[PDB]
């Protein structure tokens, strides 16, 4: 009855929202096209820590082989959206 | 019982005497009208049976069948229109002028006063059948059914013949409603024991057992649909009109002698019903389900009790419709997909949202459903058996459980699930076929209301 | 190669006569046949056939049963007889063998 | 833990999946090429225009034909099969033969006294 | 003799109106749920008048309405029975169902087909009242299996999710077993009493009616899923939550257990099945309760909770105190059909999330449901006057007072402590335990299509048992003597089941990793009953159908014995027929043999 | 369909095995047919007994709902091993012990009832005392025969 | 008129008539025990026949 | 969903995957959230310790018995979301997602409604039929003569061209 | 309905004799008195109007009496004529021997329903009437198959009498 | 599916309404004859034994 659909902006303004709570990276100087391993100083293990918040933010647990690929936070906005069929 | 046949003769020229684009229409319309003329014989105000002629006759047992056959004809004549959409006008006529003969010959049998006229039409039903399955089959294996369907039906027929010969030598006339009266008590001799075989056996080929029933799947798998309806509807469950009539002369021995054929059913009645879980060929699936039910009817006649016969007549006719129905339900998909496969089109009800409600009303009638007749037949057959033996239920219950699986399982793997997205060739529905399932059920819905009609000799 | 014509691929006949009922390709044979299917069969044979699903009285002499039965008790039960006496064919007019 | 044929074990156990050796590794590559060439055909044929009918699915057919009309030629008469079919065919057929018979023939000796009082029964 | 008959039929005419108008080219014009739900409102209004007639006079009519068939000293007539059993349940199973459609418009909108949905409930809602109202044992049987069939079709509703198709079919598997021992019975009575209807059937008070009566247990265990057939119900929570409310707590689980109370004067005169009422019925009060603790999906937890309550009804039949049961049949609906009714309000507000781990402050975010859920679960166990006393009291008074058994009391009493110990769980992890649920707040509430029905079950769950306690004719003579620690048992014991569950679910707060003992893993899943059976029977009782019955017997043996052994017999004798070189130096030496034979033939006869 | 695209009979002559797995579109080593002992299992594979649940439920297949692609040939008994009938899904508890606690529960469960049936939890009182002898008239009797002797 | 592209419709009901006659020629062929049956054996008013 | 899982080509993702599932089998033990948040950082160290070892034997012979213990520690009923495999609503909304080819059987009186949505449809399907032979030709001339073939996952080259196989993923039905 | 259906004095009806304090209106008679003017009063007028049109075009029917038409013991073997009459005379009584059993059934249930929990010693009169019937029924028609013809019943009645005069010999 | 039911529902009404309306009118006006006893020898006319009007009309024209 409720649960209004997103507009890829309540995602993008909400994904980056999440990443700023992590406190080990992202000192309010990241961006939307900011890769993880090469220009933020993460491990691969530090990446699984990221996707779980997004998983815990929507409830559609990402498969094994899609967190392997999602590094940029745009790519996270870019996969959430292709699935949930946004931009009507 | 003459005003029926003689019009049905006049249909046979009508097809050869009609124009091409007017022929299914005329012949279809009157065949319905033949049903009404094939219904006047319901005026059974008394137990005094309607012995019209010195050869033709009637009963409460036949009058369902006689009605039924004239009702299957428009139906079966209709369901094979898109099938053979392309063919000569000749075949498009001959397939009518051959198929009708089943109506005319069976009427003569089911009305018959005798056993010869039953006999010499018990096998004259064969010419219009074998001609079909061998001709309009769609498979390389069409022919072996025309061999199996042919010979088993005959290899038993000939002892059956010889016994009718013998009975005449002792008595003279070999007819009904006389042998019933001038009946002698048998000596239970070995020579007289073989007679009980020969007079039961061929009918037990029709009603298939756990044994000889290999002709029944090979037949239905390969018939287009009209070699499947009648072969399921009134060509099968024809033995009963034979097996009830002939059983009357020789009751004082068929107590002790009939335990095998009874018992060979009540195993196969469970096995065929349990085979009918783990199968692939849909068009085979139904063929066993008929063998499952009719195995109960063989467990009916050999007990001679009224509710047992009633348990058959409420079951034969209750099965012929729903059987002839379910082939159409499959024929609502084989003509679209062209494969007898229970898995290829599984996630329907997105595309045929209504036809599902003809599967669903049917499969329920396939199993024992309370406000129905496939139960009332399957119920009374249980009741008589509980009298015959209080442990048949240990065998019956194993079926009605299983019957609650495959009948519904046909719904699951054919109307529930993710659709096979890769079948563009799903024409939603021909109004041709879609009204078949009406012309099966609305009989049941009405016939279920007042089944005072459908009962046998006894009620 | 053996030189038979190839398979005829699917036809997809809901392109002309999207009102195609199932009977023949040409538009005006479906309509004037189905109306024959319904009326000759589906209307009258059910309706006028079901007119006998209620009519055709005393089907095998059951309605007549109650009358004679209700009669047979009120004559037999009032006077002193026991209903359902013991049997058919009284021991008179039946000659059993000896010993 | 103890695996069984039913309720088999996970794949993280069962020490395949670990031996990345060029004799074990090549398998998981070549199946996968064998697999991709094939699915790519279905992809190349699913969304092909002019595909108007369904798709054949021959392997599905090879399973039915293998199961229905390709059994009897593959028969060999053996024990474990001739002994097994009789005990599946005639066994239960002969088990009950004593049951229903003795059910009756014990029912019959009682009826010929009255020790098994016929209550209000009419079904025959 | 006029008003009473004229209404009890008329409710069906109300219920046949939604369906008989469902195909008129009219449903697509109007609000068919409200139409239906409006009819349901008048049906209850009409239904009270019979109930208002019975309490005043206790009249128990036996309407027929129809003659179906004549059959050899059995006039098969439809006919309706009504005596304290199809006069109250007929209204309360109807009343609650008013509180389902209103819900089922709110829950399950954004659905292209409710009109098709709502159709099927009234198909069901008719069939259950038949089962209830049916005089015959066959008219009943219509309401036996049509009830079952129609649940297969709402459990399996989203006709993907074959897991839901299974758990629908799983029920039908066990329901068509409950079919059997029913049909054992309805066969036996005919074959000993040519009636099929209850009235004459009662006259077999003295026949040692042992096995038919045991068949009813099979019928009981199918619909009223005890233990040999328990697991279909919780698995059949994959369907929509109102259906789980309507069917599987108030209008199907009653069926099997309702059957026996209509046969209550025959379970009286036997002392063996009168036990296995208890020893089987009470098993479920214990087992499913233990199972119910360490589950997480609510709709399962409520489902399990029926199965114990389901048994405790049978435990009434564990003695000859049946009328208490029917009183517990009623009250069991004004609770369970609140919680689902209350749980979908919890769920559909937020996402389809329906396990408790992911929510913990329903008190504050929803002060409404967290007020009425408690009206359910508090009143459920033993709250001293909220209809789970006027039910539960008179139960526990008897169980510890009749000469029944020893272990049955314990497992009940231990389990009667245990209706708390999972209600405490639900009413703590959901309603307390500072929240945990994803951030988006989409809670829609105050919708008068939601409160107004939730209100009434609360009004019902509080008042009705009292209202029914006195207004009914008192039978089942109540032993009330009960020294200090018998009459006071259900009260303290439910309080006891709070405190432990409080400390147990309070010690999960402290930082400590707990050990995976078999306890709370045996009971976490099911007691392993599905996990182990649902992969041997369909691997044995299904693999005992291919290689012994199709690809052994029907196909590769039987196709040899008669046909191919015969064809081969002839074609082998056929080659030796006509495989001679066409000479005459051979044929004549072959003829001359015949010449000698017919000599040597004739020269013996003489 | 082709004759030598459909199955055969127990491929002896190990050169032939290539004409089975490449027929069925399969890796040769992985293809070992049935032991041939008796039944008409011909040149069909074995394909270890995976229920179709352990298959990674993500990854859209060519045949949805069924966990197979357009080929990757079929387990013989793919009627039971679909996600409609059976699940051999690896269970957090082991079969021999899992099959033990259940039957170990019940066999202990039943034994208490018999233990309890010995010592029923009765209430220390007498039985009822009915109005008349044992009423002989509504319980069901014959009030033209004798009266009955019993009385309080 | 034209070449009678539809006349077969007359064809079948001529059979139902002809059958009802042949069904009746059967009747006057038997025509015995017209009243000699023990059951009815009713002498009529002054008029002539029964069946 | 949108990729293919190949052979798990190395120890890394095998562990990230193990960490993924194993993590999820802790919250069902740690119902409360504060309780949960603690044990993860400890188990975090259980990997961050012995981070880099390079002993492939011991890497496996730690990673192998890592489940010989975890299996006897995991939770039987884990927390899987709605829409997740095995979970509620994994397939609920699949009884409606019709495959969009069937749309091309509606006749007028059903598509006489809205002459625009089909005015779109024809200019979509014009793109499809007019982009096929160019599309397939790429797959033909794609350098896949022998050997490795994962899926080849090919894009559109920078042209006035449309990518490879796209009717599958695009034009698929929505969700809800 | 005739006076053969044991319609024992139809009301032993009680009486309305309230005794509540500050007495209330009873919804039964506060509503059934609102019922016999609103749906009974129409429907009573309609059938009151249906009746008067029936007596305009009144039509009669009758019962079709039948005869003795001698039974089988007078009847000859082989002679199909005689036996056929007697045979369809017996199946013509096989109903009336059996529609009776429908009436007792019909009468054996309504008794205890108009007696409730009395149920016995007030339905023994009807129950003794039932065993009396069923005993002759089984002694008439029990062992028979479904090909029941009077030659079988006649033999059933004739096997039995032998024991009736074999057990009177010791 | 909708076209169909619209036709199924119609062509049955095409003869169901002439009947059901017609059969309500016969019973309203007339029908449901009564018992009677023979006038000491009358030779009833073969449909003086059946109740329902149309049923004792069919029996006149036929049978």
């Amino acid at each position: 009855s409720d649960a209004p659909p997103l507009t890829l902006d309540g995602i993008k303004d909400r994904v980056l929202y999440v990443l700023k709570l992590y406190d080990k990276i992202d000192p309010e100087k990241l961006s939307v096209n900011s890769h993880f391993m090469k220009d933020l100083g993460l491990d691969s293990l530090d990446q699984v820590e990221i996707i779980m918040a997004m998983e815990d933010e929507f409830g559609f647990e990402i498969p094994d082989i899609d967190a392997e690929k999602l590094m940029c936070p745009q790519e996270i906005v870019d996969y959430i959206a292709d699935k949930k069929d946004v931009y009507e | 019982m003459l005003k029926i046949i003689l019009p049905s003769l006049m249909l046979l020229p009508l097809t050869w005497l009609s124009s091409p684009k007017k022929t299914w229409t005329n012949v279809t319309s009157y065949s319905f009208l033949i049903s009404l003329t094939s219904l006047t014989l319901l005026w059974q105000t008394d137990e005094n049976y309607k012995n019209f002629s010195n050869m033709f006759s009637s009963d409460p047992l036949s009058t369902p069948l006689i009605i039924l056959t004239a009702w299957l004809l428009p139906l079966m004549l209709m369901a094979s229109q898109n099938h053979l959409k392309k063919d000569n006008n000749v075949l498009q006529k001959l397939y009518i002028s051959m198929l009708i003969s089943l109506q005319i010959l069976l009427i003569m049998t089911f009305s018959a006063t005798e056993l010869i006229m039953f006999y010499i039409l018990f096998e004259a039903t064969l010419i219009p059948t074998l001609i079909i399955i061998t001709r309009w089959g769609n498979q390389t294996e069409r022919l072996n059914a025309g061999i199996y369907f042919l010979f088993y039906t005959l290899i038993g027929s000939i002892p059956l013949l010889i016994a009718l010969i013998l009975i005449q030598n002792h008595v003279g006339t070999l007819n009904l409603m006389i042998l019933s009266f001038t009946t002698h008590t048998l000596d239970a001799s070995w020579s007289n024991n073989l007679l009980w075989l020969a007079c039961m056996m061929a009918f037990l080929i029709k009603m298939p057992l756990y044994g000889v029933h290999l002709w029944l799947p090979k037949a239905h798998v390969e018939a287009p649909i009209a070699g499947s309806m009648i072969l399921a509807a009134i060509l099968l469950k024809l033995g009963s009109y034979g097996m009830i009539r002939i059983s009357i002369i020789l009751d004082p021995l068929t107590k002790y002698m009939a335990y095998p054929f009874i018992l060979l059913s009540l195993w196969g009645m469970i096995m065929t019903s349990s085979i009918c879980l783990r199968q692939t060929d849909l068009k085979s699936l139904i063929a066993y389900s008929s063998v499952s039910h009719m195995a109960l009817v063989i467990a009916s006649i050999m007990i001679q009790t009224p509710w047992s016969f009633m348990g058959a007549t409420m079951l034969m006719i209750a099965h012929g419709l729903t059987s002839s129905l379910l082939f159409c339900l499959a024929n609502s998909n084989y003509e679209r997909i062209h494969s007898r496969t229970m898995i290829m089109a599984r996630g329907l009800q997105m595309v045929f949202p209504l036809m599902a409600t003809w599967w669903l009303m049917a499969s329920l009638a396939n199993l024992a459903l309370p406000p129905s007749i496939n139960l009332m037949g399957e119920l009374f057959i249980t009741m008589s058996l509980f009298s015959w033996s209080n442990f048949t239920i240990i065998l019956m219950g194993i079926n009605i459980i299983i019957t609650g699986m495959y009948s519904m399982y046909m719904i699951i793997t054919t109307q529930r699930g993710k659709l096979t997205n890769h079948m563009i060739n799903l024409q939603p529905s021909h109004t041709r076929e879609l009204t078949l399932m009406a012309l099966h059920m609305i009989p049941l819905i009405l016939l279920t209301t007042s089944p005072k009609l459908i009962t046998g000799l006894t009620m | 190669q053996w030189q038979e014509d190839p398979e005829p691929e699917d036809e997809n006949v809901y392109a002309k006569n999207p009102d195609f009922h199932g009977y023949d390709s040409d538009p005006v044979v479906d309509v004037w046949n189905m109306r024959a299917v319904f009326f000759f069969g589906f209307s009258i044979v059910l309706v006028f056939g079901t007119t006998f699903v209620a009519y055709v009285p005393d089907y095998r002499m059951q309605e007549w049963a109650r009358r004679e039965a209700e009669r047979l008790v009120k004559y037999r039960e009032v006077n002193g007889l026991p209903i359902m006496e013991s049997n058919y064919f009284d021991p008179s007019k039946i000659q059993l063998p000896e010993d | 833990y103890k695996p069984a044929p039913l309720a088999t074990l996970p794949s993280t156990l069962d020490p395949a999946e670990y031996d990345v050796s060029p004799e074990t590794r090549r398998a998981q590559v070549e199946r996968l090429s064998i697999r991709a060439r094939l699915k790519r055909e279905y992809l190349l044929q699913y969304n092909d225009p002019k595909r108007v009918s369904h798709i054949e699915d021959p392997a599905l057919i090879r399973w039915t034909y293998a199961r229905s009309a390709n059994i009897y030629p593959n028969f060999r008469p053996t024990p474990k099969n001739s002994l097994l079919g009789a005990v599946a065919g005639f066994g239960p057929l002969i088990f009950w033969y004593y049951v229903f018979k003795t059910d009756r023939d014990r029912k019959e000796r009682l009826i010929q006294e009255g020790k098994l009082d016929r209550k209000f029964n009419i079904s025959y | 003799m006029n008003i009473f008959t004229t209404s009890i039929l008329l409710i069906f005419i109300l219920l046949l109106s939604p369906i008989l108008i469902s195909m008129s080219n009219l449903i697509k014009h109007i609000n068919f749920p409200l139409y239906t739900t409006t009819s349901i409102k008048f049906s209850f209004i009409i239904s009270l008048l019979p109930l208002l007639m019975f309490f005043h006079n206790n009249m128990e009519y036996m309407i027929t309405t129809w003659h179906w068939v004549t059959m050899n000293s059995m006039e098969l007539k439809m006919s309706f029975k009504t005596d304290f059993f199809s006069i109250l349940f007929t209204s309360v199973a109807l009343f609650v169902t008013w509180s389902i459609m209103q819900f089922s418009s709110w829950y399950m909108h954004s659905d292209p087909n409710i009109n098709r949905f709502i159709k099927y409930l009234t198909l069901f809602l008719i069939t259950m009242l038949i089962l209830t109202s049916a005089n015959n044992m066959f008219q009943l049987f219509i309401g036996w299996e049509g009830v079952g069939i129609m649940s297969f079709l709402l459990i399996g509703w989203w006709y993907g999710r074959t897991d839901a198709n299974t758990a629908a079919l799983q029920a039908i598997l066990y329901n068509r077993i409950g079919d059997i021992g029913f049909i054992l019975a309805m066969v036996w009575f005919s074959l000993n009493m040519n009636s099929w209807e209850l009235q004459q059937i009662m006259f077999s008070n003295n026949n040692d009616n042992l096995i038919p009566l045991m068949g009813l247990l099979i019928a009981a265990t199918g619909k009223s899923a005890q233990f040999g057939l328990h697991p279909w119900l919780p698995s059949a929570m994959e369907g929509p939550t109102p259906v789980s409310a309507l069917l599987h707590s108030s209008t199907m689980v009653v069926a099997g257990i309702f059957l026996l109370v209509r046969f209550h004067p025959l379970t009286t005169n036997n002392n063996f099945i009168l036990t296995t009422m208890l020893c089987l019925g009470a098993l479920t009060t214990l087992f499913t309760a233990i199972c119910a603790l360490t589950q997480n999906d609510i709709k399962k937890i409520i489902a399990f909770s029926t199965s114990s309550q389901l048994g405790l009804m049978m435990v009434t039949l564990g003695m000859n105190q049946p009328h208490l049961a029917f009183l517990h049949i009623c009250t069991h609906a004004f609770f369970k059909a609140m919680l689902f009714m209350c749980s979908g309000s919890i769920i559909h507000s937020l996402a389809d999330e329906q396990d408790i781990r992911k929510m913990g402050n329903i008190t504050k975010i929803m002060p409404f449901t967290s007020s009425c859920l408690v009206i359910g679960s508090l009143a459920l166990t033993g709250m001293p006057f909220l209809t789970g006393f006027y039910s539960k009291d008179l139960i526990i008074e008897a169980i510890n007072t009749c000469n029944t058994n020893a272990w049955a009391l314990l497992i009940t009493l231990i389990a009667t402590s245990m209706t708390a110990m999972y209600s405490m769980r639900i009413i703590y992890f959901v309603t307390m335990t500072k929240p945990r649920f994803p951030p988006l707040i989409s809670i829609n509430e105050n919708d008068p299509d939601l409160m107004n029905p939730i209100k009434r079950l609360a009004f019902g769950s509080i008042f009705a048992g009292f209202v029914i306690s006195y207004n009914i004719p008192p039978t089942s003579i109540p032993v009330l003597t009960m020294p200090w620690f018998l009459k006071t048992t259900a009260l303290i014991i439910s309080v006891l089941g709070f405190l432990i569950a409080l400390e147990l679910n309070n010690l999960t707060m402290k930082l400590s990793m707990n050990k995976a003992n078999p306890y709370s893993s045996f009971s976490t899943l099911l007691g392993f009953f599905p996990s182990i059976i649902h992969r041997i029977t369909p691997m044995k009782s299904l693999n005992l159908s291919l290689k012994t019955s199709l690809t052994l017997l029907d196909l590769i043996w039987l196709e040899k014995t008669i046909p191919k052994s015969t064809s081969t017999l002839h074609t082998n004798m056929t080659t030796l027929t006509t495989n001679q070189k066409g000479l005459i130096k051979l044929y004549f030496m072959s003829f001359l043999i015949n010449i000698i034979l017919i000599i040597i033939l004739y020269s013996i006869n003489l | 369909m082709t004759k030598d695209m459909l199955p055969g009979s127990y491929p002896r002559t190990p050169e032939e095995r290539a004409a089975a797995a490449k027929k069925y579109n399969m890796r040769v080593e992985d293809y070992e047919p049935y032991p041939d002992d008796g039944m008409g299992y011909g040149d069909y594979p074995m394909l270890p007994n995976r229920s179709q649940h352990e298959r990674d439920p993500w990854y859209q297949w060519d045949h949805s709902e069924l966990r197979m692609n357009w080929g990757e040939p079929i387990h013989w008994d793919l009627d039971m091993y679909i996600r409609n009938r059976v699940d051999t899904s690896p269970t957090p508890v082991s079969w021999d012990v899992m099959c033990k606690h259940l039957f170990g529960f019940v066999a202990f469960m039943v034994f208490m009832f018999w233990v309890g049936h010995v010592f029923p939890s009765y209430q220390p009182v007498g039985p009822k005392q009915y109005p008349y002898n044992n009423l002989y008239l509504e319980r069901g009797g014959d009030p033209t025969k004798e009266p009955e002797p019993v009385v309080h | 008129q034209l070449l009678r592209e539809h006349w077969v419709h007359i064809l079948v009901p001529a059979g139902f008539v002809f059958g009802c006659y042949l069904d009746r020629k059967d009747d006057e062929k038997l025509t015995a025990f017209r009243n000699k049956s023990m059951l009815f054996q009713r002498e009529l008013r002054p008029n002539e026949e029964v069946t | 969903a949108f990729c293919a899982p190949p052979a798990y080509l190395t120890h890394q993702q095998k562990v990230l995957r193990l960490y993924k599932r194993a993590l999820r089998h802790l919250e069902s033990w740690c119902i409360h959230r504060d309780k949960y948040r603690y044990f993860a950082c400890l188990m975090r160290a259980r990997f961050e310790e012995h981070k880099n070892e390079k002993d492939m034997m011991r890497a496996t012979q730690l990673l192998r018995e890592a489940e010989e213990e975890f299996w006897q520690n995991q939770h039987p009923q884990p927390y899987i979301f709605p829409d997740s495999p095995g979970g509620t609503s994994f397939e609920r909304y699949e009884c409606y997602k019709v495959p969009e080819w069937c749309l091309d059987y509606w006749h007028p009186s059903e598509k006489a409604m809205y002459p625009d949505y089909f005015s779109k449809r024809e200019q979509w399907k014009k793109l499809r039929m007019e982009s096929w032979d160019r599309e397939v030709k790429q797959l033909q001339e794609e350098t896949s003569p022998d050997g490795i073939m994962t899926e080849a996952l090919p894009p559109a080259r920078r042209e006035g061209d449309l990518p490879p196989l796209w009717w599958h993923i695009v034009t698929r039905p929505r969700e809800r | 309905d005739s006076w053969d259906k044991d319609v024992y004095p139809e009301p032993p009806s009680r009486t309305p004799a309230p005794s509540p304090q500050t007495s209330l209106p009873n919804p039964i008679t506060y509503l059934t008195k609102a019922y016999d003017l609103v749906v009974d009063w129409p429907v009573t007028l309609v059938r009151e109007f249906i009746e008067r049109q029936h007596a305009k075009n009144r039509t009669y029917y009758y019962h079709r009496q039948y005869r003795r038409v001698p039974d089988i013991t007078e009847c000859k073997e082989g002679d199909v004529l005689c036996i056929y009459e007697a045979e369809m005379q017996w199946r013509r009584d096989f109903k009336v021997d059996q529609e009776i059993m429908n009436i007792i059934q019909e009468r054996l249930k309504a008794c205890q329903q108009r007696e409730g929990e009395n149920y016995q010693q007030n339905c023994a009169k009807e129950l003794e009437q039932f065993t009396k019937v069923t005993k002759a029924y089984q002694d008439r028609y029990l062992d028979l198959g479904a090909y029941y013809s009077a030659r079988k019943c006649l033999a059933k009645q004739k096997q039995r009498m032998l024991e009736e005069r074999k057990a009177a010999r010791q | 599916d909708a076209r169909f039911l619209r036709l199924m529902k119609f062509y049955l009404m095409l003869t169901g309404i002439p009947v059901i309306i017609g059969i309500t009118l016969v019973n309203i006006f007339i029908g449901e004859a009564e018992l009677a006893e023979i006038p000491e020898g009358y030779i009833p006319e073969h449909w003086e034994y059946y109740k329902h009007p149309i049923s004792r009309w069919i029996a006149r024209n036929f049978y």
